């Protein structure tokens, strides 16, 4: 006698939302909100430096706990709580624009400036720079005057870049703990060093007086750098309280920087990090860190948005 | 939904159903009968398919750090990094609420749509051999056996075949 | 709209229907009549309602001043801060425009749907006993009185009481 | 004989847009862009500071328009156009990075710096910042050589942060208006004033030079700032022309900050501020002010979209 | 599409059909004929053609340069502008392929609906004087010359007429 | 017997995405992604600059190749790659912030400073910035001992601004290539420069010090500058090393400016440009280049994005 037309149901469910409804009940949804986190650096098949107890600019002065990252080269770069860019207490001005450039650099490759010196001291050290005794940052040397109280004689460097990419320039201004302090390393007088490009002009004093003990050291060792062009001269002109470059840095190519807490794990890959691992995802969406870098998945803020995968469930 | 099929003037759905998405129920002399249709059932899958893969992506868009969590950069550009940072999240939340919003009113009338579509084929094919119960039912007069029900299905239901008979049978 | 029957083979609304969106005029022995329809005009009402609880909303998302109207800031992180929200009006103003004549568009063939809806539902409870006028009218072959008609919008008329002489009258 | 189907209509319906049509007129519709201002400022409820002529960094060192701001406490601080800084004419060196500091700070508590002196005039003074005659910052206190051009001796002093949050340092620099006046206050030779933490290092040197007179003074006090960490040092060694803290800051929590012209308001409750007003709705978007700031409708170009509410109007 | 007629009951389209967007072929005695029409035909375009008047449009929204090809900005604010500026390509990006995929959807629904309400206008102007083939045809039981095909492309077609000759031809 | 509906199609349809599908096939579409460039800059009325050889910051000093441009006027400035800023080798502190000011001003006019002098050299010149011979920027007078080693006497010089807008004003400060040269040409002694108004506060050193030759000058000028406002004086303190302003300059109005490569066009008119060129367009996206500049279609990754103007394409 009839026939009847008809369509699925199920018991169960699952709320989506819509246009028009909140809480429209349909027969299947699927999330496109990430929860879900790795807690590790997901790391498998790239070229990984996890830096530790060196910091990121440390990679270029060279104290102790940089001696194994050089010259190191990477397609992720990981900066850790940890990590310290300084022996001897100090800093570098321009810092965080620094960083940016060497989390990017693929790494660094050196060589020397070539400089030499002659009737003055070249190889000033400190305790809170230690290797087996105390030393200094590989990379820098620490000019003196030959003897105590001794006057620094006024010098001119040059260091011309003939690479076809551009260089990275690092010195250092010594600040010490007293002027009478001043004046035992590199003679009395008021001390003038003079750096100049044909991109960049800049000059610096020392600055002495007292400071906190920082690693049981009052004084400080202010760092600066630039970008030298390829087939560019720099010139460094010093009465003293100057530490100067032992050698440049190259940057290699291209990497990805990121800061963690967590551990390498080269068992499990993936593209979007945070400080707390790896968001390892298809979806579109996330709401595990607004501060993930990489490849990732947008951040919002709700925690879940369902997508209906079926019809609406009208069950009897 | 938009074209009142689906919790429209079907009843309720059928729970019994697990061969597809849409089906037929008949009740004739040799018994009740359900039985899934594979074409309405696809169509509607393949499309909620096709979403899936437009949404379920990722981009090749790479971003790097512009600040820091180890050592706080300084305050007025943090500030604008925080705000601008801010700024993307409000976009993008209201970008996902609204997408899945707009998505999700779209699948249920898609799914609602094929079955009225599948219901108005058959109609069709009945022509002058049945009338309209109301409830998705299609009462016929001709009495319709196994086989009867199965070129339905097909869509070989022949019916000027059962014609005369049907009409006479107003 | 995209069902046509508002602005479609309905020639034009009523004014003078003021309980409801929609609704019925009839013509009997007895005299004319028209009455509001509170199911289809509930469902209009309840969606559009719907709509607007998720769209009259704000957010719980604070944002401060990077900038000062008292003393200028730095004139390069200015020029950036004001890029910035620029780039964000254009983006607001964009997303606005579209939610609003998304939602319009969508507004309208919901509308033009839910009467689309209710003039087959009567269409079916009619059967045989009636004919399709094309201007939203159904002619009546036997006749229907004040209590016959308030059974059609019940949903309670049975079709089977009138049907002989309905079909007979063909 | 027959039943006939219809919907409603009105004689004057309103036109909305469409993604296919412009002006289609529906039965009704609604505003979704605000464009109603209340012209005050909304605090109703609210612990609220209308600074007035105090400028909020002047609430840190103290001149006399801020003497019942040293240490209050807010959810809402209102910035005026007429509000200053500074008495005696000067700037501060990052200037509003710490009027953002102060603006989200809930207020400020302070504690004094502890430190005493000996041997040196401590209480300098100026008719450009009076009390009942010539005075000078509340916070601050201006050092001076105990005579007339009477050598500054060379000092140290310094501040431990014992609390659990970070504490808001600033001290200031002396720009005499001549080189004999800058003799006159602190005795003669170039003068080195030496700031450093664990954190932080830098140092300044006074200029003295002819300016145009501001509140009748052609000197300048620069002032400067930092955010020391708990239980971190600052010490302070200076030659003279140093204006030096008596008492550190510490935020006391949340707030927001505004600018504004308008009046304040405790009739009216509302979240999104601007210079002239409230802005109170529900509404998604605004076309009132682009930088409104709190929580807020985001700001469009469009002064009006309106949202259908109704269906297609179709009279006769 | 949503409404099922063309790629639905609809087998195909015609490459012959010139004039317009949707017409009407025929059979009868004096031979075969094709027609467009202008109605249907119009809402389409004037449809489409309104979308198109609202995207093909650009701002009065000026921006000007915040960095420098000739020489860099400084590093960190540098970076800033590079990651905004990839933070809004990332958002027009993701805009642009959800607006032409959100049009597209809707542009061949509503081309699919115009066809389905010409379908059924017809239909109700034939009432009981033809039967629904199923293919988008209409069987005219009563003989019907091109003088009576012109009457029902005009809307001027009388059911009444024909209507007793074609009943009983059932 | 019978009557058909139907609609049209086409032998060769177009490809289009939906939501739900990719590819499906529609009878017309038409293309929302600009990719078609202009290869020139279309300046078809408007008042057109183009800069060449002069950079648009040497309009305010005035080197040999800005002469033509010391008080344009324009609606468009055009930077070339070729253009210096520069005659004897230097710098501008704070170059791109003064650059946007420029590209923005519609054009400069000046007014001199009425700066005279007495007891000094006032006409100072190099072969770095020739104009028959040698010759110095334009719109600035290096300041001189008059003769060789003769101490420079302490000036002072000041400047009110009497128009309605704010004034541009500025100084340079001289860097000698050696200590000597600098005692040579300003006497000895260490040099002090100080600039101050109501709004700004500074001071200036000189840097005697050895650099590479660039136009054959190891010597360097600092440039600097400030935003005097309406009814304000700036006073300039001096004991040499310093370049005084001849001239200040004033906006004249509102333009835009663009760096670019190519040619101007006054055949073809548009309002985004990029260094490439110029997108004539009115699609709402372009996939040219994500810096172009003026009024432009939004940039976009994807190379085609196509809308459908057509129903789906069926053939038989
Ligand atoms: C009254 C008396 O004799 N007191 C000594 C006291 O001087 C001594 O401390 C010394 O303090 C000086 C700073 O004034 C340095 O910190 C000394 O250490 C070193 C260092 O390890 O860094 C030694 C190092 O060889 C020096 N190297 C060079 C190249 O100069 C450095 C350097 O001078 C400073 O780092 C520059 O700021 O200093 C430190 O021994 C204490 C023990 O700490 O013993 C008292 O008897
Ligand atoms: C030729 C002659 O006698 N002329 C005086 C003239 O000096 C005097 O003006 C004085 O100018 C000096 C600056 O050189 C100060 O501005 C004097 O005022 C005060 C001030 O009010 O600020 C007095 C105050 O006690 C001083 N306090 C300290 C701690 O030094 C300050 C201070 O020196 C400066 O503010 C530092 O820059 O100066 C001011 O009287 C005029 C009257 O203005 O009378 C002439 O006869
Ligand atoms: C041992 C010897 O005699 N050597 C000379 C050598 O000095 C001379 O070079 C000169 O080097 C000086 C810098 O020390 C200048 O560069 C000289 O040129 C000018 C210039 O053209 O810029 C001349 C100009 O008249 C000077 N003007 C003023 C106002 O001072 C400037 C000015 O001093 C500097 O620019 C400031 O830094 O210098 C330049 O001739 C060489 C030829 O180069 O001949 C040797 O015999
Ligand atoms: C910008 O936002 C970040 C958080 O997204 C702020 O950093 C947090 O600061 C709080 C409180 O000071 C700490 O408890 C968190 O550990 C920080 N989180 C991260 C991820 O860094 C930061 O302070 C904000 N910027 C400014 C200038 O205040
Ligand atoms: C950034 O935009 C603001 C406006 O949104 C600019 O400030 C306005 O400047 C004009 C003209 O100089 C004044 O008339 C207005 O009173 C200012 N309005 C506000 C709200 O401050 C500001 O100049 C722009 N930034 C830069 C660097 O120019
Ligand atoms: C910001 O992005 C731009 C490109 O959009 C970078 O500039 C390019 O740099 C590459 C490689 O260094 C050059 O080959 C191109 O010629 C540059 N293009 C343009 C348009 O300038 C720029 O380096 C990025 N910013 C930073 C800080 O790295
Ligand atoms: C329902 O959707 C989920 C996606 O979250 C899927 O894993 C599950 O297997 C689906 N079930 C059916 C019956 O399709
Ligand atoms: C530097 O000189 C070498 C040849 O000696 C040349 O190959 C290179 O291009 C030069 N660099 C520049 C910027 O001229
Ligand atoms: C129409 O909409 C407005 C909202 O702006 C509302 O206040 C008004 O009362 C509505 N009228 C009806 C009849 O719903
Ligand atoms: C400072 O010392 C106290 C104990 O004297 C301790 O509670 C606090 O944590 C210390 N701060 C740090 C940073 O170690
Ligand atoms: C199809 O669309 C294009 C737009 O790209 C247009 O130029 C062309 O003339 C159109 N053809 C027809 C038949 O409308
Ligand atoms: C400068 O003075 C003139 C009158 O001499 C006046 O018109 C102008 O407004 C003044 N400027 C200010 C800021 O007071």
């Amino acid at each position: 006698d009839k026939i009847c037309l008809g369509h699925h149901a199920v018991s169960n469910g699952t709320k989506v939302n819509t246009l028009t409804e909140r809480g429209v009940e349909v027969v299947n949804a699927t999330e496109t909100v990430e929860r879900t986190n790795v807690p590790r650096i997901c790391s498998k098949g790239k070229r990984t430096v996890d830096l530790g107890q060196c910091g990121l600019l440390g990679t270029i002065t060279g104290p102790p706990q940089c001696d194994q990252f050089l010259e190191f080269s990477a397609d992720l770069i990981i900066e850790r709580r940890e990590g310290s860019d300084v022996c001897y207490p100090g800093k570098f001005v321009n810092e965080e624009a620094l960083r940016q450039i060497l989390r990017e650099s693929g790494g660094i490759d050196k060589e020397t400036m070539g400089f030499t010196y002659s009737g003055i001291r070249t190889n000033g050290a400190t305790s809170a720079c230690r290797r087996s005794g105390s030393s200094f940052y590989a990379e820098m040397k620490w000019l003196l005057s030959n003897t105590d109280n001794a006057a620094f004689p006024q010098m001119t460097k040059s260091y011309k870049n003939t690479r076809k990419d551009p260089a990275l320039i690092i010195w250092g201004i010594h600040h010490s703990g007293s002027t009478t302090e001043q004046t035992k390393l590199y003679g009395s007088g008021n001390k003038l060093i003079t750096v100049g490009s044909s991109n960049y002009q800049q000059s610096f004093v020392p600055s002495p007086g007292a400071r906190p003990q920082v690693n049981g050291q009052s004084g400080r060792i202010d760092f600066h750098w630039l970008m030298l062009n390829p087939n560019d001269t720099v010139t460094f002109s010093f009465n003293g309280a100057f530490i100067a470059p032992d050698r440049a840095s190259f940057l290699r190519g291209k990497s990805m920087g990121i800061q963690s807490s967590v551990q390498v794990d080269a068992n499990c890959e993936g593209d979007c990090y945070h400080s707390g691992g790896t968001i390892i995802s298809n979806l579109p969406f996330q709401n595990i860190n607004s501060r993930a870098v990489g490849k990732c998945p947008r951040y919002v803020k709700q925690e879940s948005l369902m997508l209906a995968t079926g019809m609406k469930n009208v069950p009897e | 939904g938009l074209f009142g099929a689906i919790a429209g003037f079907i009843e309720n759905g059928w729970e019994g159903l697990i061969d597809g998405w849409y089906g037929f129920r008949h009740q004739n002399a040799q018994g009740e009968g359900t039985a899934a249709d594979y074409k309405s059932t696809q169509s509607a899958i393949d499309q909620i398919t096709g979403k899936l893969n437009r949404l379920i992506e990722k981009t090749n868009q790479q971003f790097e750090l512009i600040d820091n969590e180890f050592t706080e950069v300084e305050k007025q550009i943090g500030n604008v990094i925080n705000w601008t940072r801010d700024s993307m999240t409000e976009v993008w939340s209201y970008n996902a609420e609204l997408l899945v919003a707009m998505e999700n009113q779209h699948t249920i009338d898609l799914a609602d749509s094929e079955m009225n579509k599948l219901y108005e084929r058959v109609k069709r094919q009945l022509r002058e051999n049945a009338e309209e119960d109301g409830t998705g039912c299609f009462e016929i007069f001709h009495k319709c056996d196994d086989d009867c029900m199965a070129s339905i299905r097909n869509n070989t239901y022949d019916h000027s075949r059962y014609r005369e008979e049907a009409m006479q049978n107003r």
